[PDB]
């Protein structure tokens, strides 16, 4: 990974992003949304992640 | 009515009210106006073997 | 045919008031937006 003072930034693009297979993973830890939420990222579209 | 069940230690989160995930997604949901109490107790000697 | 101010201000004042009535369904009074399916797309039902 990268340190916390120098984080990275990657520009996610024009892509296919299913959101469920981070949701549903169960691996994670935390896991909260804030400017929408977690289940309705599957079915809206934006410019840049 | 009282329920009863036995989960992971991080997995006490999605038991409540307007909760998502492998849980609360599909395997024991929780309405969104709901009413009582979520108690919830450590239990690694009794439930965890060698 | 070359002074009715008076029928002419009732017809404005009630224009002008029906205009800003509709110009309010474009404020947020405090929310993330001002459309309806844009709160229910992005925000779950809680």
């Amino acid at each position: 990974f990268a340190s916390v003072y120098a984080w990275n930034r990657k520009r996610i693009s024009n892509c296919v992003a299913d959101y469920s297979v981070l949701y549903n993973s169960a691996s994670f830890s935390t896991f909260k949304c804030y400017g929408v939420s977690p289940t309705k990222l599957n079915d809206l579209c934006f410019t840049n992640v | 009515y009282a329920d009863s069940f036995v989960i992971r230690g991080d997995e006490v989160r999605q038991i409540a009210p307007g909760q998502t995930g492998k849980i609360a997604d599909y395997n024991y949901k929780l309405p969104d106006d709901f009413t009582g109490c979520v108690i919830a107790w450590n239990s690694n000697n009794l439930d965890s073997k060698v | 045919s070359s002074a009715l101010g008076k029928l002419q201000d009732v017809v404005n004042q009630n224009a002008q008031a029906l205009n800003t009535l509709v110009k309010q369904l474009s404020s947020n009074f405090g929310a993330i937006s001002s459309v309806l399916n844009d709160i229910l797309s992005r925000l779950d039902p809680p």
